């Protein structure tokens, strides 16, 4: 497993973060959403062919831009924050190290 | 007076339930360029058996193999254009957004309403008195109990009402006698549950209704017509005449008229049995299709949806226990030129639905529109000189029905 | 006004030319920022007790 | 306008003159980039843990 750095196009029409947070760095957010385009193949490519293709709504570009393809399919990635009980056990054997939770 | 604000005032919006329940899955990328305007898909196969002392099959005829097909059309152009002055549109609308939102939701509702106009109009299976309207528990529950009763398993079923019923299924729910939840959500939101007497309840607002047309008289079967599954193994359609009708009257049976016959019953179509309704045999029922006419003495020659097989030399395919003859008696339900909201229930392989991508017109600047999943070609040009833009919206649906038999209209019974 | 039966409006440009002394002390301030500091007294344990 | 009965358009030039500071401060940041660095704490081992 590894922990990777990627760059997020267009994020004026992207990035959507909850009402409630006035923080500089959206410390308290509680949601976000992020878009991406992507193509009428590739969505065949992974998911299913089954279910036809719906996608989001924003009317928010076409704004003074002409448009020629209706082949992007926009979705979004939704993130969540709970409070969740968890159950920790603790390994307190002797050698090497005796208190971990 | 002179100033005007940006903001337009909201409007009225329909809902939309018949595209997300029919199969959209099987007919999707079909039609293509090679294809040409319509394809078909396969049947399922019937057998028969013998039974002999002594397995002697010599001289009795050995099970034939016939093979159906159920092919889907294109239909026509759901087209809506516009023409103006540009400067007296651009005065305060920028972009030419303002068109943008009334036009889509436009063509999704004709688009769904022409839906239901074919799904009542194909459909054959028939519950219940128009005339009496959906109040208690048992009217839903009818729909499922018929469904199992027929045979259909693999798929989901589904049954779709106006919203004046929904309330009085509600308020029915709330004088529940031990459900706690169900009695809390049927007196604040007012919502009757998912799965409603075994079937999905759903509920919607634009529903297409039908007007009855004027008849008659007591209606009988003049010529025995030709039900043999070779004739209807392509169509599932029969054409058959009528007699003791009215002198002469245009509009004689409209379109989505239920016409019953008496003696004829339906049959489990595995078991190949009859069916009774705890009470009374089931009669067969079928769909007029087309607008017909009375001509002098009476005779009134119908084509109906939903065939009686009763072939004699393929005894496999029957679903019918008697074959229907001359000089049988039919009766049409309903009252005479009365207009009603049928409500619908089917399976989920009852019809389907596509749509043509459109591609984009030479020399002429355009753009691609997308609502609840569909695709509109808008196109602009300025033909005249008069200052006379011009705009288009384009979509091209297509239709398919698989098997009449597993669908059609109901109501509530007395 | 009016203007031959309309509601055509005024131009109205707006050509910002106040806000460069604002982020230029804005920018003086960000590049030296200053925090609270606790200074010792006379006595034996007092630079301890300020650290 | 219409100009006897045709739909000849206004000439509209395009001088962009706005981008050359943006592109100076660009060019600023792309000269010296900026990274994520980790400080040690008073410690026997924090030295090796922020390396």
């Amino acid at each position: 497993q590894r922990i990777a750095i990627e760059p997020i196009y267009d994020p004026s029409r992207s990035v959507w973060f909850d009402p409630d947070a006035k923080k500089y760095d959206k410390s308290d957010a509680l949601w976000a959403f992020c878009m991406y385009s992507l193509s009428p193949e590739k969505y065949e490519a992974e998911y299913g062919k089954k279910p036809p293709t719906s996608l989001d709504v924003t009317s928010m570009t076409s704004w003074e831009y002409n448009w020629f393809g209706a082949d992007v399919i926009y979705i979004a990635k939704y993130y969540e924050v709970r409070k969740e009980s968890v159950d920790v056990i603790s390994y307190r054997h002797p050698i090497t190290g005796e208190i971990a939770t | 007076s002179q100033i005007v604000l940006k903001k337009f005032l909201p409007g009225f919006m329909s809902d939309l339930v018949l595209a997300k329940t029919v199969d959209r899955q099987l007919l999707a990328g079909e039609i293509n360029s090679s294809t040409g305007d319509s394809v078909s898909f396969k049947r399922p196969h019937q057998f028969s058996s013998l039974r002999t002392p002594t397995g002697d099959i010599s001289g009795q005829n050995k099970n034939n193999l016939i093979s159906g097909k159920a092919t889907g059309r294109v239909g026509n152009y759901i087209t809506v254009a516009v023409e103006y002055q540009q400067l007296e549109e651009a005065i305060k609308l920028n972009q030419l957004e303002e068109i943008l939102a009334p036009v889509r939701q436009r063509i999704v509702t004709d688009l769904e309403t022409e839906l239901a106009h074919f799904m009542m109009n194909n459909g054959a299976l028939s519950l219940g008195s128009p005339n009496t309207p959906i109040t208690k528990w048992s009217d839903v529950a009818q729909t499922a109990s018929f469904l199992k009763d027929l045979g259909v398993n693999e798929g989901e079923n589904y049954a779709v009402m106006d919203p004046w019923s929904a309330q009085r299924l509600a308020d029915a729910q709330t004088g529940l006698h031990a459900s706690d939840q169900l009695v809390r959500t049927a007196w604040e939101n007012a919502q009757i549950p998912t799965n409603f007497g075994g079937i999905r309840a759903l509920m919607s607002n634009g529903l297409a209704s039908r007007t009855q047309g004027a008849f008659g008289g007591t209606l009988t079967v003049k010529t025995q017509p030709t039900v043999t599954y070779n004739a209807v193994k392509d169509s599932y359609q029969f054409t058959v005449t009528l007699t003791g009708a009215t002198a002469s009257v245009t509009g004689f049976l409209k379109a989505g008229d239920q016409v019953k016959f008496t003696n004829t019953y339906w049959l489990q179509q595995q078991t190949k049995q009859a069916l009774y309704n705890g009470a009374t045999p089931i009669s067969f029922t079928a769909t007029v299709t087309a607008d017909a006419n009375s001509d002098s003495g009476g005779d009134v020659t119908v084509t109906l949806s939903g065939v009686p097989i009763y072939d004699t030399t393929n005894p496999q395919y029957n679903s019918v226990s008697r074959q229907v003859e001359a000089g049988d008696a039919v009766s049409v339900v309903g009252t005479a030129s009365q207009t009603m909201k049928p409500n619908l229930f089917y399976n989920k392989f009852f019809c389907g639905l596509g749509s043509i991508p459109l591609p984009k017109l030479h020399s002429i600047d355009s753009a691609v529109a997308t609502y609840e999943g569909f695709s509109i070609r808008v196109h602009k040009y300025a033909d005249g000189d008069a200052n006379v833009q011009k705009m288009r919206f384009d979509l091209l649906p297509a239709y398919v029905c698989f098997n009449p038999h597993m669908g059609g209209q109901f109501f509530g019974n007395p | 006004t009016k203007l031959d039966e309309q509601f055509e409006k005024y131009p109205k440009f707006e050509i910002n030319k106040v806000a460069t002394e604002l982020n230029r002390i804005i920018a003086e301030y960000r590049n030296n920022r200053i925090t609270v500091k606790f200074r010792p007294g006379d006595r034996e344990a007092s630079e301890e007790l300020a650290n």
